[PDB]
């Protein structure tokens, strides 16, 4: 599975949830931007590593980020 | 004379590679009468054969066993006009180019929207600047001694190392 | 049978004169082989005057066909129903473009 | 990583003043800089003095000019440590 | 001269073409006037 | 939960549905309410009409149900699709939303999950974590 | 699956991805789960070792199929007539024609003639029959089954050494300067000596007699007693005949300079008394570094004292012991560019002074010798630089090289890339420019037109050594130089005789066209000197991605925002730069061949005149030569060159279907592999048959090395083939 | 020339190679 990490450069603009096609991120409560609100990645086994989150993402190089690692049949888009 | 070549005008093959050329062309001058405009077109490219052939031969151009002319590019100054001059003649040229284009990069940062001076050139700026370049050497120098050409390092974007 | 066909001729600059060559006829030029000599002949076109006429007829409606963009466009520009009539387009390009083109040349 | 092993008896001769410490010099640390002045003059001049006699050399060299000779490299590192001495008070 | 037409003409790509020819009819008219040309002639 | 007795929409079929993978891996399915009977275009390829009232639909990835649900917000203005992940033990586990409210939406509870507490630029060179289980964001 | 039992990672995916990803990754032992320092020296220890067997059994399978197909025994009396047999075929596909075709070398069985010049070398240094060579096959069977032993018993428990014995620098270097280097230089100058030259003065020496056959009649005595210069007198003669007493001398340790008159080849005695002398430098050499009494220099000292004062270097050359120690990667490429420049030299300096007898009138032996050793210095250097920029990805600690050498490398990257790219351009602007020049002036029948350049400065190089062609009377041209007094009672008449000789390829006459074909190499190597060190550098991180080095040396991409970044890894220089360096080494090798095959006709003004233009390459080299090999099978016969014939065609097969992996890319091919996959499953009478692994296409960096692959063997192949073919049918 | 006892010699010299070469590949692969 991939790894997505949000780094506290987030700025809370949800772009990249909702450029997720799989579900992968969501926003949750945070003090550190103004937004009051992180991304975050609990559901990473769903990540097939597409990297519209990155292109998403408008801060200066970017908050999340994905890492692709050891891949499975989700990560890999398999229908069968 | 340098590394064992001999002087063009001297050289048999030089006089051949000229025969040779001759010949194509009088070769095909013998199938065209005489006063058709062919013919005449072909006695203006013997004739050009032949002063070609001349000059060069009355150049001090040092020719190989092949025939042909050989440059000497050591710094000798008896073939001082095959490389060294002519490339100062670039040297004058290129060095003028992009001193007026840099010109007009930094007249092109002071405009109000400076992309639309680099897709719409200002052509009368333009002009003056390309007259500027007369006198590159000098003030590009006096634009390096002065600190406007080169910038310090702390000002430059760099890549995390 | 002789004669090889060439309508472009070089101006000598650098030696490219060269590539006028010897096509036969007492003509120095480069030998082209798009086959309008041959359209021409069987045209029934025997002289460089009627080519100079075709010349000027194209000329004429190469202005002609900008100057109908130009109006088309610019000056009376056809609406949307004008342009979804595919029954009359197929009428008149079957019978008046192709009909009538095959029509006078036949002629 | 893994600690990196050196022989016994390494020391730190990374040097930013003038001179490096007489350490670089390891069996040489003690030798005075005069010493070493007089010493690379003489190397200078009896190498010199060997290579010019074997400079028109022959199939049968004579051993002592060629062993005089290497006192010819000997020399420059004579007078940089005569350097190095020299600024470090000795 | 129409004031939008000049800008129109001073677009990189129509500077571009023009002196891009004018250099080459430079270069076109010194190679017909002084041909092979080697060398600078001592 | 997953009421399998939902009916689906008027489809004609294709060459384009679930794999052995679905009966044999894993399955996703999909519901949603529409106000009219209407044609949507599958994400398997073809034109399929969803009936008025429930739908429910079977698909071999998460994405293609995600694509669907995406689809139907932005030409139907449907929000209330459910997506479910079923085995072949019989087990269904929900997907989306998880917690009921979207992800682009802050909703109390949720926990972050991969959130690093610097910048990007302060993440560790490879050679202090060679030969070493150290993470390199530290 | 547990295929890849070093990655978990691996050994989970359930594609056929793993199988590929397992065999690409089995031998990076950095990458492995839970690989420890210890372990993995150990693991790279043995695996040294493994690959020593290699090399020693495919040396002695050489020397096995020699004496047991080859034809050495003829080969030795007459060796300037009878073609060397590599080995016997025997391929049941084989047509009557085919067999008939083969069967040269004077056997009755059909045979490839040899190209490796292992005759020659085997030939040169004693070997007379078969009988030897098969005790030497023997000989290093036996070596490689000792080194398998050691690789087996040097990681057996109570012999696995420890990391500071891996890690002793001082030690190693004394050890293998002296005993390797020299002491291997002075048993081989002792074989020469004892053995090589005796058999070259047609005396046999073997095992059984080398201990009452004195090398010289007056013994060791003038060796103890000081009255070395015994060993000089009564050289070979100019009559010698080799492998006969016939003008044999009687010395063992000569400095005559320039080739045997008949062989063609240096005397021997030189290469006895050079390698004598390098066996002593070297051990003069290894016993520098301090192991265990006190005397010996410390590297770490000598590396942290050669700081400059002025502050040009920072802080020089401190920290740099322990990142090298520390990396073996840096290691790797040190120790790749070093060897690789090493096989160039000796890619250069064989063909200009041959040491193997009657080796240089074996023309197709010395084009494929030349070009096999250059197309391995190719490989070399860029592996160098692609181990040095997986050093900067994996091993670069910058805390560590604080103001170091390294760090102020990565501080100007940017100035040492953009003045690589400058002059490159420039090189690549005006040398395109002067060809193309040239070929229009030759197309519009004007040849004297041409821009042809002299090459003086190399000219006055080979007038320094001695050349008189060019009349610079310098150095060794002037008899009245300090070096030519110096140098007249030792070399200088051997040397200038070789020299001034136009029957060798000692320092060859240049013209224009050896001007343009050395620019264009420098162009080469700049160039891929330019995407090498561009590829390295930036390696860590970039303005577009500036956390590289958290990624690793190798992956496909950063995704397509951001503008896009395709090959943007370092592994993507590599992969650029090996197209690169296959140019590189094709226009080496184009040059070389094309010169050499034009002197050895006869017809050397045909190159001086034709390599000043390419569309002289194109039809007197390319074209030209051709003929043979495309006619080696036709409608009308077949002969012993269609195998090359086959094989080139091979090579322009398989560089095209390399092609496809780098132009076409995935997602096509993984939604036909969808398609293919449905099919399978729909299909009745095949869906009984279930695949295990899932079929998926290839990963872009898998493709990007599989049409690399492709396309490398069709370089490779392809020149091979044409070269061998060409040289075998203009003179064999 | 070479005879076939001499083949047959340089065989097991090679059977014994194979022998050391598979304990190697054995050792490596833990
Ligand atoms: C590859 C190295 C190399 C380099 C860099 C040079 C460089 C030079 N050579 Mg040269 N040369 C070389 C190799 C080289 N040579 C070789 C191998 C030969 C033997 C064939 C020669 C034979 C040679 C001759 C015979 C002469 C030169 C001269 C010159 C100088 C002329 C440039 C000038 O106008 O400066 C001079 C002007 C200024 C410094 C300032 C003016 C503004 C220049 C310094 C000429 C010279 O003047 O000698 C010093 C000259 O007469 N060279
Ligand atoms: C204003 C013009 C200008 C100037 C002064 C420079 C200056 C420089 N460039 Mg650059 N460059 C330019 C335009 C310019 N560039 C353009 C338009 C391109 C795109 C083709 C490039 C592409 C480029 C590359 C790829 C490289 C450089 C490099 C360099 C450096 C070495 C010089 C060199 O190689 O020149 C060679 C210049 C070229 C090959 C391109 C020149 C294109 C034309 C001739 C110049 C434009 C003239 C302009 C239209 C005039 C309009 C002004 C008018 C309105 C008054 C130097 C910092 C090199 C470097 O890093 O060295 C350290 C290098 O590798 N440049
Ligand atoms: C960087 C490479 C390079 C260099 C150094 C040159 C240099 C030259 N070329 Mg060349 N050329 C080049 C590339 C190059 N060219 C390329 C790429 C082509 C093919 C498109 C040509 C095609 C070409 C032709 C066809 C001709 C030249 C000519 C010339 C000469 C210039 C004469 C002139 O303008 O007088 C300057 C005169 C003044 C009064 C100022 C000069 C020796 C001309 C010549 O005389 O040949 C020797 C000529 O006829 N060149
Ligand atoms: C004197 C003692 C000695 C000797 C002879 C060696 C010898 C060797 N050690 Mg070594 N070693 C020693 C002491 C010694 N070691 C000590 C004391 C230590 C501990 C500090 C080590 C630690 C050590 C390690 C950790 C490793 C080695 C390795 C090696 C091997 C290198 C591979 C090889 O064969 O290259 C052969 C090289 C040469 C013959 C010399 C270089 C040749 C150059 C290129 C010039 C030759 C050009 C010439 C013209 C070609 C002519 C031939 C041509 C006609 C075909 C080699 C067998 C490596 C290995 O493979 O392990 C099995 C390895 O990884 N050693
Ligand atoms: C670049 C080459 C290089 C350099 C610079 C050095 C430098 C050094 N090496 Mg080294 N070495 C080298 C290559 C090199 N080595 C190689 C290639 C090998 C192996 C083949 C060695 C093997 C080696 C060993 C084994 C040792 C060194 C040691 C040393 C250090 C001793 C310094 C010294 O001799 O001062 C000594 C000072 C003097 C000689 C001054 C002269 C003394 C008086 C003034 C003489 C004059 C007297 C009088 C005026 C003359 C007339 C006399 C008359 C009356 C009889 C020194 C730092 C030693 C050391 O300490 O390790 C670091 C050591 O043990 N080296
Ligand atoms: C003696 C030379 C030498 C040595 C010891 C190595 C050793 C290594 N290289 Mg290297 N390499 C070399 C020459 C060498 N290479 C040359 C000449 C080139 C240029 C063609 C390369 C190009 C190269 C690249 C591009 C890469 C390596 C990688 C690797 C590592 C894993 C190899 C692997 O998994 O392949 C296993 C192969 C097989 C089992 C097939 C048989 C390993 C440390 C890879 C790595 O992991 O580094 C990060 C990597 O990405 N090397
Ligand atoms: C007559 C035929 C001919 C032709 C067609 C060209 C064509 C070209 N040359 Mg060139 N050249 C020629 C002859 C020719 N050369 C000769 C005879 C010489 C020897 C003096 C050179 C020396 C030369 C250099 C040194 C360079 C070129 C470059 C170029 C390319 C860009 C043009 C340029 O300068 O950009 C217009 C100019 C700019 C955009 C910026 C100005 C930069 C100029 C070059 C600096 C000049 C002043 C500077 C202080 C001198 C530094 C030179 C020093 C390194 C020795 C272009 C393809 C450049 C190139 O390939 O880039 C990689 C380049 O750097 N040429
Ligand atoms: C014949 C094929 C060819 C050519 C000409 C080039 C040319 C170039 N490559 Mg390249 N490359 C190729 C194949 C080729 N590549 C292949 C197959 C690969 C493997 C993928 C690579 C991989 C590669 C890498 C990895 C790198 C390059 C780089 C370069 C540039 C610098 C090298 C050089 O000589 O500069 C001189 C440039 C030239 C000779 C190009 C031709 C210039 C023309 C002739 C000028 C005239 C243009 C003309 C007027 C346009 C009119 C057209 C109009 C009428 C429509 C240059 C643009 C390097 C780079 O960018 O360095 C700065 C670099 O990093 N290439
Ligand atoms: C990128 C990568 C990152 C980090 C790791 C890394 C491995 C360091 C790196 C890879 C790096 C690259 C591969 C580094 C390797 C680089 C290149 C191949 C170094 C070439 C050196 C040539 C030397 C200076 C000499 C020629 C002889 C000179 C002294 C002679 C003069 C004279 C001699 C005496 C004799 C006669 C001739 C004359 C001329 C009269
Ligand atoms: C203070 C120290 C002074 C120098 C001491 C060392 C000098 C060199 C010693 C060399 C080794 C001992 O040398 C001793 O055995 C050698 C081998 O049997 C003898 O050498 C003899 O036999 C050799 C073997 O057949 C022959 O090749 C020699 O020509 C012959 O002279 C030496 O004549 C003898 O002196
Ligand atoms: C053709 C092509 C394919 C199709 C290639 C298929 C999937 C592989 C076909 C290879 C067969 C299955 C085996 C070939 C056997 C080889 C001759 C040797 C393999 C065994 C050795 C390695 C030991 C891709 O998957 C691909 C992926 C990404 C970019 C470009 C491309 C691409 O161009
Ligand atoms: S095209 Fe391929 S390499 Fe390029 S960004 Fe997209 S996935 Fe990456």
């Amino acid at each position: 599975s991939h790894s997505v990490k949000v780094y506290d450069t987030c700025i809370g603009c949800t772009q990249c949830v909702r450029a997720c096609p799989c579900d992968v991120l969501e926003m949750v409560s945070w003090d550190g931007c103004k937004a009051g609100q992180i991304a975050s990645a609990p559901r990473t086994e769903d990540c097939i590593g597409c990297k519209r989150c990155e292109t998403a993402c408008p801060t200066d190089f970017l908050s999340v980020r994905v890492y692709l690692g050891g891949e499975t049949t989700r990560s890999m888009g398999l229908a069968y | 004379d340098v590394a064992g070549l001999t002087p063009c005008g001297e050289s048999k093959e030089f006089a051949r590679r000229l025969d040779g050329s001759v010949k194509k062309l009088q070769t095909r001058l013998k199938k065209y009468e005489a006063g058709t405009p062919p013919a005449l077109a072909l006695q203006k490219q013997i004739d050009k054969t032949k002063n070609r052939f001349d000059r060069y031969g009355k150049a001090g151009l040092l020719c190989g066993t092949d025939g042909l002319p050989h440059l000497i590019a050591d710094g000798r100054w008896s073939h001082s006009g095959e490389f060294v001059i002519p490339g100062l003649f670039f040297l004058y040229v290129a060095g003028w180019i992009g001193w007026v284009g840099r010109s007009y990069v930094l007249f092109a940062r002071t405009a109000d929207k400076p992309t639309e001076k680099e897709i719409i050139i200002d052509v009368p700026v333009a002009l003056s600047f390309v007259s500027t370049g007369f006198i590159w050497p000098f003030s590009a120098f006096k634009e390096f001694t002065s600190g406007n050409l080169i910038v310090p390092a702390d000002e430059i974007t760099v890549s995390p190392r | 049978t002789a004669v090889k066909p060439s309508a472009q001729v070089v101006w000598p600059i650098v030696g490219q004169e060269i590539l006028n060559g010897d096509v036969g006829g007492g003509f120095q030029g480069v030998q082209v082989t798009s086959g309008f000599f041959q359209i021409w002949r069987a045209s029934g076109i025997t002289s460089e005057v009627e080519l100079y006429w075709c010349a000027l007829a194209g000329l004429l409606m190469s202005g002609l066909m900008i100057f109908a963009g130009w109006f088309h466009y610019h000056k009376a520009a056809p609406k949307l129903e004008w342009f979804q009539n595919a029954e009359s387009m197929l009428n008149h390009h079957l019978s008046g473009l192709l009909g009538l083109g095959c029509l006078s040349w036949a002629g | 990583y893994s600690p990196v092993p050196s022989p016994e008896g390494t020391k730190e001769v990374y040097w930013e003043t003038k001179a490096p410490s007489s350490d670089v010099l390891g069996i040489g640390a003690g030798v005075s800089s005069g010493n070493f002045a007089a010493s690379s003059v003489v190397a200078l001049m009896i190498g010199g003095f060997c290579t010019g006699q074997v400079i028109p050399l022959t199939s049968d060299p004579n051993p002592l000019f060629l062993i005089g000779s290497f006192l010819l490299p000997y020399s420059w590192a004579l007078h940089v440590a005569a350097w190095i001495q020299k600024n470090n008070g000795k | 001269m129409d004031s939008n037409f000049l800008k129109y003409l001073s677009t990189a790509p129509v500077l571009f073409t023009v002196w891009l020819s004018f250099t080459a009819s430079f270069i076109i008219e010194a190679n017909r006037f002084f041909p092979d040309m080697l060398y600078f002639p001592m | 939960t997953l009421n399998l007795q939902i009916p689906s929409p008027t489809f004609e079929g294709s060459t384009g549905g679930w794999l052995r993978a679905a009966e044999v891996e894993e399955k996703y399915a999909i519901t949603w309410t529409s106000p009219k009977e209407q044609v949507f275009e599958m994400p398997t390829g073809g034109a399929a009409i969803m009936r008025q009232g429930e739908n429910l639909l079977y698909l071999a990835r998460k994405e293609q149900c995600l694509a669907l649900a995406t689809q139907v917000k932005n030409s139907f203005k449907i929000t209330d699709y459910k997506v479910y992940r079923i085995f072949p033990s019989g087990e269904v586990q929900y997907l989306h939303p998880k917690d009921g409210v979207f992800p682009e939406k802050v909703n109390a509870g949720r926990v972050g999950v991969g959130n690093v507490s610097h910048s990007i630029g302060k993440n560790l060179n490879p050679a202090q974590i060679k030969f070493t289980s150290k993470s390199f964001n530290g | 699956t547990k295929f890849p039992k070093f990655s978990q990672a691996l050994a989970q995916d359930p594609a056929t991805r793993r199988i590929w990803y397992g065999l690409a990754t089995a031998h990076d032992l950095e990458s492995h789960d839970g690989m420890t320092e210890e372990n993995l020296y150990q693991k790279i220890f043995a695996s040294h070792f493994g690959h020593l067997a290699v090399i020693f059994l495919w040396t002695s399978g050489n020397l096995f199929h020699l004496a047991w197909q080859g034809n050495f025994e003829q080969w030795v009396l007459n060796p300037l007539k009878v073609k060397p047999i590599a080995h016997a075929i025997w391929d049941p596909h084989f047509g009557q024609p085919a067999v008939k075709a083969f069967t040269k070398g004077g056997v009755s069985y059909p045979v490839n003639i040899a190209t490796s010049g292992v005759y020659h070398w085997w030939y040169t240094i004693g070997m007379r029959s078969n009988t030897d060579l098969y005790a030497g096959s023997l000989f290093l069977l036996f070596l490689a089954g000792v080194f398998l032993f050691a690789g087996w018993l040097h990681l057996q428990p109570k012999f696995r050494p420890g990391l500071s014995w891996f890690k002793n620098n001082e030690s190693r270097l004394n050890h293998h300067l002296s005993g390797l280097f020299g002491f291997s230089s002075l048993a081989w100058s002792a074989h020469l000596i004892h053995v090589a030259i005796p058999e070259a003065r047609g005396q046999h020496v073997g095992w059984d007699n080398f201990t009452k056959v004195a090398p010289h009649p007056a013994g060791l005595q003038p060796f103890f007693s000081g009255n070395w210069g015994v060993y000089a007198a009564a050289p070979d003669t100019t009559n010698h005949i080799f492998g006969t007493s016939e003008g044999a001398g009687t010395a063992i340790l000569t400095f005559l300079g320039g080739f045997h008159p008949q062989t063609q080849a240096l005397w021997l005695t030189d290469i006895a008394h050079h390698h004598l002398a390098i066996g002593v430098v070297f051990i003069f050499a290894g016993h520098m570094y301090r192991t265990n009494w006190g005397i010996g220099h410390s590297l770490k000292e000598i590396l942290d004292a050669h700081r400059p004062p002025g502050g040009r270097l920072g802080a020089g050359h401190k920290g740099i012991f322990e990142t090298l120690t520390n990396s073996l990667h840096f290691q790797l490429g040190l120790a790749l560019a070093s060897l690789g420049v090493i096989t160039s030299l000796v890619a250069q300096h064989m063909y200009a002074l041959p040491s193997y007898a009657f080796i240089a009138k074996d023309y197709v032996t010395q084009s494929a010798l030349y070009t096999h050793h250059q197309y391995i210095a190719g490989f070399l250097m860029v592996g160098a630089f692609a181990h040095g920029a997986i050093f900067f990805v994996r091993d670069y600690d910058p805390e560590q090289n604080k103001n170091n050498v390294l760090a102020r490398i990565l501080d100007h990257k940017e100035a040492i890339i953009s003045h690589l790219s400058w002059v490159s351009l420039f090189l690549g602007f005006h040398t395109l420019g002067i060809y193309v020049h040239n070929d229009v002036v030759v197309a519009f029948g004007t040849p004297e037109k041409q821009i042809l350049v002299e090459p003086v400065f190399a000219q006055w190089i080979q007038a320094s050594s001695g050349k008189a062609l060019y009349g610079f009377d310098v150095f060794l041209s002037s008899s009245n130089s300090v070096a030519t007094n110096a140098s007249s009672n030792i070399w200088l008449p051997g040397w200038l005789e070789a020299i001034n000789s136009g029957k060798n390829s000692l320092f060859l006459p240049i013209g224009p066209g050896d001007f343009l074909i050395h620019h264009a190499i420098a162009l080469a190597l700049h160039t891929t000197t330019l995407i090498l060190v561009k590829g390295a550098l930036d390696a860590r991180g970039s303005k577009l991605m500036p956390d590289k080095k958290d990624f690793g040396y190798s992956f496909p991409c950063d995704g397509p925002g951001r503008g896009g970044t395709c090959d943007i890894s370092a592994w993507d220089a590599f992969y650029l730069s090996m197209f690169w360096m296959l140019n590189t080494i094709g226009w080496v090798t184009f040059y070389w061949h094309w010169k050499h095959v034009t002197i050895w006709q006869g017809n050397a003004g045909q190159f001086n005149e034709s390599s000043t233009y390419i569309m002289g390459w194109l039809r007197d080299y390319l074209w030209l030569n051709s003929s043979p090999l495309i006619n080696g099978y036709n409608p009308f016969g077949m002969n012993s060159l269609s195998v090359w014939s086959w094989m080139f065609l091979f090579g322009h097969l398989i560089w095209a279907t390399g092609f496809m992996f780098l132009i076409s890319w995935r997602g096509y091919w993984q939604e036909l592999i969808e398609t293919l996959v449905w099919a399978h499953e729909r299909t009745p009478l095949a869906n009984l048959v279930r695949w295990k692994d899932k079929p998926v296409a290839l990963s872009i960096v898998q493709a990007r090395l599989v049409g690399l692959i492709h396309f490398t063997a069709g370089y490779i192949f392809t020149y091979a083939a044409f070269v061998i073919a060409s040289t075998t049918g203009k003179f064999g | 020339m070479i005879s076939d006892t001499q083949i047959f010699i340089a065989l097991i010299l090679a059977l014994v190679s194979l022998v050391l070469a598979i304990r190697l590949g054995r050792a490596l692969y833990q």
